[PDB]
């Protein structure tokens, strides 16, 4: 997994 | 949250006006007071958590929400009901776990433009309506994990909130 905190967060959070 | 999440809005609008190298809280002068309701805990770290992350994701959606706020062009006497219509839609697409920092992005883009229109009085009104909505529909639903304190958990372990004391050595 990426574990890049913000990048991963908003990647999964973007398509709700 | 009530006043805490309201001052969260105030500094967040300051961070938006920092695009210009400016703050409306300079006019308010309350950057000296250093209140902001941080509890001296970790609820302080909320604004920094929403700053780094919220503004990171924002950039793409920032120009997109600039095109939203182009419709919400803040003219002399714009009814906030137009913003309330966008906030209405915002709730229907979700209870706003991430769309709530995007709620701060809409009102933030509005407050950049309304200072730009010398409607800094409308900025303090936008901060009022934002704070209203926050304690109205969002506050229980987010406060379960903080809503914003989730971002705080991922970015800081509140290890700095432990070391925030520091004063144990004085004894």
């Amino acid at each position: 997994d990426g574990g890049t905190t913000f990048e991963h967060l908003w990647s999964s959070l973007e398509p709700d | 949250m009530s006043q805490s999440n309201r001052e969260l809005v105030v500094d967040f609008l300051s961070y938006k006006l920092s695009q210009k190298g400016y703050s409306w809280s300079q006019f308010s002068d309350v950057e000296e007071n250093r209140t902001e309701a941080p509890e001296g805990t970790e609820s302080e770290a909320v604004k920094q958590a929403l700053r780094e992350a919220g503004d990171e994701f924002e950039l793409r959606y920032r120009r997109a929400f600039s095109d939203l706020t182009s419709q919400l062009h803040i003219t002399p006497g714009t009814a906030y009901q137009s913003f309330e219509q966008v906030v209405n839609e915002l709730f229907r697409d979700g209870v706003n776990w991430g769309r709530i920092v995007a709620f701060f992005s809409f009102g933030g883009a509005l407050c950049v433009e309304s200072v730009d229109k010398e409607m800094q009085v409308l900025v303090s009104r936008i901060a009022a309506w934002m704070a209203t909505y926050l304690n109205d529909h969002l506050e229980p639903w987010i406060q379960e994990n903080g809503g914003w304190d989730t971002f705080v958990e991922l970015y800081g372990n509140n290890a700095a909130a432990e070391s925030r004391k520091g004063q144990e050595r004085l004894e």
